């Protein structure tokens, strides 16, 4: 939980705190993009089962 | 708080029924977002009463004054800004919305009838306001800022 | 006496309310169709050559014996004009041999010399077969097979970009591996172009497909899929729960040397990782995906530096060189530049002292820049709702409960 | 309709006022309509006193707000998509699928 | 009175702006009602399918 | 400017005209135009498609592929050496001069945002120009310059309502 970066040039330790704003924005894009990715997948997955697509054994 | 964000008079007038006789059938009753902390309390005693059909009137002087008043009240409409005014309703409704989804997510799983249909209507309700807010903002940026010198 | 009679039976059904009896003429044929059908295809192009051409072309390419003598330029220019602006309309209702027309034209051109023209023809073959929002036909699988081998991935991307729902069957006319082919080839297509995101997603849909037995495409997609996630990410991307049971049971431990790669990967030790690649050099080079395994060797170096951002904010080239293991301040300064130039890390260099400063700061969401992306990324979710709303209305009309 | 009704006829008042001043501005210079120094003076200010905030700071803040509202729309649209999705899912997973 | 047109023109651009928005509203207001009458009409077609 | 609309024409004539193999000058322009619009993956797989026949006969095509090596390797001084080498006028010499310019401002827009401080000699070779022209070119811009140590110091470089109303009417239904 040492939320702090290292300045090895002058050998100092600075506290690193979070940009609240950046955080909620950042993840919302990314999550939404994940949701979009699964939506692609389960749209094709609706199609493959609808067409009875599978490689049989015997 | 919603009169503001919704942008129109949010009001109601009700009368209760007797404890014994129970109401007739004809009742549509329009939906409004109820926070889950309160949804229970409402849900129990909600059907025990009936609303009243609201109407608004005015005098001659009132009507004539408000028309003379509007000569200088248009200024307040285009410097309105319903954002920091009622900031702590919209920021709160999120907390309400989050819970309503949390329920219907697990409702799909293991385990009051489809609480995503409510939450969908709440997510629109609350955001519909947030968007309407930014309509009057851009309307102003168009007006007063973009003249050049 | 018999072969010159039913050339008129096609034209009589043509320009009518019903051509469903033409669905039985193309299926019958007579098996042993004589050399004579070369003539019958010349006094023919009346309305727009009819489905007659399809019945003829199906028999030519399924000779499997002397294409049409070494005059296969006559055989190609024959198919060239049919696929172009003749098209027809009711190709949709006869994908039985039309799917097969594109399969045989492909299979030959593959082992012949090269299909660089063969790609151009196969594009328009898809366009009047699929109607609206792209429909996953067997031709998509072939179009990739052509433009994979013929080193020209450019033209197939128009169709690879759209994630077409709805599998085009029509008279069956679809195979349990022509699904795997498209998403296997497609995956490799993007892999070379280095669109690793889309590449991974393609291989993924191959591994999902249900299979009571272990098909041979599914093993290869998995092996390369392993490499993609180790370059794109620094770790193993997990699959859906609905992946075929034959995958986790058999296919996974069958591709063991690639999990064994990830084994060393998570330790962040390139020198050790390299000694694994040299041991199973065979196993990797056997599958012709060596290089991509060596792209992981580089992405680990790039992961190593990516971590430094979280710890140090000012670091020396020499310090970095010693910590990343590349040795010498140049090799350090090198990947700094490249990662920056590309845009994997936010950093800069002060050569005077000889130090690396980590900017560590992208964007503050304070401008149209996001606003536009916010508008666009959102419109793609609304685009997604539009599909689902239509797909919900599709279910409306069907049987009861 | 029930929101922009406010702005519509409110800005009608703004346009009514702003135009009728400019009618006096054109006619004063054109002549015959009494020339007045101490009214036209305030107009010189009024019109150049516009560019109502084009300060590098201000617009940043304006866009700061817009992006916030935008985030809320992106999440709100995902919600509606998510419901419309599950509307479709259940209807597919019962009629097509055998539970 | 030298540059009374320099005062007039700046006023015109605002009078233009007033129209820019006024008409811009009436389009978007008539369209938000049209998209409501688009869906209300299209949702009556969805419900009438069930009568079969 | 117009190289975009003209590159489109070249790519078409690859699959359009020939039974497979396109014209030798058409290969010379497709390779160099991919380098112009920094598409090294496209430039890599284009080179591997060429038959060994045209490769050996058309030896100027090798001089264009020698450029692509340096863009892949990112030996920026090597790029400017290989651009100033083969004169293929009419066909390629016009797009070779445009190639050197796109690589220059790439390496300037790069170096500006990649370096707080940098050596003048490296900076010179990274953009291509000599020591003096580099030292001058930046002093016009207002970049800080340092004598003695030879260290350049880079300076780092309805419409709206229609969109909104839709997002209302959409969520509204």
């Amino acid at each position: 939980l040492i939320s702090a970066r290292v300045d090895s040039h002058s050998k100092i330790l600075y506290a690193r705190d979070v940009d609240q704003r950046s955080t909620t924005f950042e993840k919302s894009l990314l999550m939404g993009k994940e949701f979009q990715r699964r939506a692609k997948a389960m749209m094709l997955r609706a199609a493959v089962l609808r067409n009875q697509i599978h490689v049989k054994s015997p | 708080t919603r009169t503001i964000s919704a942008g129109k008079v949010n009001l109601g007038a009700f009368r209760t029924y007797p404890k014994g006789y129970k109401p007739p059938d004809e009742g549509p009753s329009e939906y409004q977002t109820i926070p889950l902390n309160k949804i229970e309390d409402f849900g129990v005693h909600c059907k025990q009463y009936y609303a009243l059909e609201v109407s608004y009137f005015k005098s001659s002087l009132d009507r004539k004054l408000l028309e003379l008043l509007w000569n200088k009240y248009w200024v307040n409409t285009l410097s309105s800004s319903s954002l920091l005014t009622n900031a702590d309703y919209t920021t709160g409704q999120v907390f309400d919305l989050s819970e309503k989804l949390e329920q219907s997510e697990a409702q799909l799983g293991r385990g009051s009838e489809d609480k995503l249909a409510k939450a969908t209507r709440d997510s629109c309700k609350t955001t519909i306001e947030a968007i309407h807010g930014l309509m009057s903002q851009v309307i102003k940026d168009k007006l007063f800022n973009q003249i050049n010198i | 006496s018999a072969l010159e009679q039913f050339v008129n039976s096609v034209r009589q059904l043509s320009a009518q309310g019903q051509m469903t009896q033409l669905c039985e003429l193309i299926n019958k044929s007579g098996e042993l169709l004589a050399k004579n059908l070369s003539h019958l295809d010349t006094v023919l192009g009346a309305l727009d050559v009819q489905e007659h051409s399809l019945g003829v072309l199906a028999v030519l390419f399924v000779k499997f014996s002397m294409p049409s003598v070494p005059d296969f330029e006559t055989l190609f220019s024959q198919v060239q004009l049919f696929i172009s602006t003749c098209n027809g309309e009711h190709i949709r209702y006869a994908t039985d041999t039309f799917a097969g027309l594109c399969h045989q034209l492909t299979n030959a051109l593959v082992e012949r010399k090269q299909p660089l023209r063969g790609i151009g023809i196969l594009k328009q073959a898809i366009d009047k077969m699929q109607m609206n929002t792209n429909q996953l036909t067997s031709i998509h699988a072939d179009l990739c097979q052509l433009c994979l081998l013929a080193k020209c991935f450019k033209p197939a991307l128009p169709y690879l970009d759209v994630d077409m729902m709805d599998i085009c069957k029509e008279n069956g006319a679809y195979d349990a591996k022509h699904f795997l082919c498209y998403y296997y080839y497609g995956g490799m297509i993007y892999t070379g172009l280095k669109n690793f995101e889309r590449a991974l997603y393609f291989y993924e849909q191959a591994i999902t497909t249900p299979a009571m037995a272990v098909s041979h495409i599914m093993l290869e997609s998995y092996k390369k899929y392993i490499l993609v996630s180790l370059i794109l990410l620094g770790k193993v991307q997990q699959l859906p729960k609905y992946t075929s049971q034959i995958v986790g049971r058999f296919i996974k431990p069958l591709s063991n040397a690639y999990h064994e790669l990830a084994q060393v990967y998570s330790t962040n030790n390139p020198s050790e990782l390299r000694n694994l690649v040299n041991k199973h050099s065979e196993t990797f080079t056997r599958d012709n995906n060596m290089g991509l395994v060596k792209q992981c060797l580089s992405s680990l170096y790039k992961k190593n530096i990516q971590r430094l951002t979280k710890t140090f904010l000012t670091l020396s080239l020499q310090d970095m060189a010693s910590r990343v293991q590349l040795s010498g301040p140049q090799e350090a300064e090198k990947y700094v530049l490249h990662m920056i130039e590309d845009g994997e890390i936010f950093a800069s260099i002060n050569q005077k002292d000889g130090m690396v400063s980590f900017h560590d700061n992208p964007e503050k969401y304070n401008n149209p820049a996001m606003l536009h992306n916010i508008d666009q990324e959102m419109l793609k979710c609304i685009e997604l709702d539009e599909r689902l709303k239509a797909m919900d209305q599709e279910i409306t009309v069907n049987p009861q409960f | 309709a029930e929101h922009l009704i406010a702005q519509h006829s409110a800005i009608k008042m703004l346009h009514s006022r702003v135009k009728l001043i400019l009618e006096y501005v054109k006619a004063s210079e054109a002549g015959e309509v009494p020339f007045n120094h101490e009214i036209l003076r305030e107009a010189y200010a009024l019109c150049h006193c516009l560019p109502v905030l084009s300060t590098d700071k201000f617009k940043t803040d304006f866009y700061d707000q817009c992006n916030d509202v935008g985030l809320m729309a992106y999440l709100g649209t995902i919600t509606k998509t998510c419901n419309t999705m599950n509307q479709f899912v259940n209807k597919f997973n019962v009629l097509y699928d055998r539970q | 009175r030298q540059d009374l047109s320099a005062i007039a023109r700046t006023l015109q651009e605002w009078c233009v702006g007033c129209e820019v928005v006024l008409s811009g509203i009436e389009e978007q207001v008539s369209r938000a009602n049209q998209h409501k009458e688009q869906q209300l009409g299209l949702k009556q077609q969805i419900e009438s399918e069930v009568a079969n | 400017f117009s190289f975009k609309k003209l590159l489109d024409q070249c790519e078409n004539q690859e699959l359009e005209a020939p039974g497979g193999i396109a014209t030798p000058p058409v290969y010379g322009q497709l390779l160099a135009l991919y380098l112009l619009h920094n598409d090294m993956n496209n430039a890599r797989y284009l080179w591997k498609r060429i038959p060994p026949a045209i490769k050996s006969a058309n030896s100027e095509l090798g001089g264009i592929w020698s450029v692509g090596q340096r863009i892949w390797q990112r030996d920026f001084p090597g790029i400017y050496t290989t651009i100033n080498a083969h004169q293929w006028s009419e066909t390629v010499q016009p797009i070779m001069e445009a190639l050197r310019d796109a690589t220059r401002r790439r390496a300037f827009a790069l170096v500006s945002q990649a370096y707080t401080s940098i050596i003048a000699d490296d900076f010179a070779a990274f953009v291509g120009l000599p020591v003096e022209e580099a030292v001058k070119g930046i002093l016009e811009q207002g970049w800080q310059a340092d004598s003695t140590t030879r260290m350049v110091l880079p300076r780092k470089p309805e419409q709206q309502l229609a969109r909104l109303t839709d997002y209302v009417a959409f969520l509204e239904n």
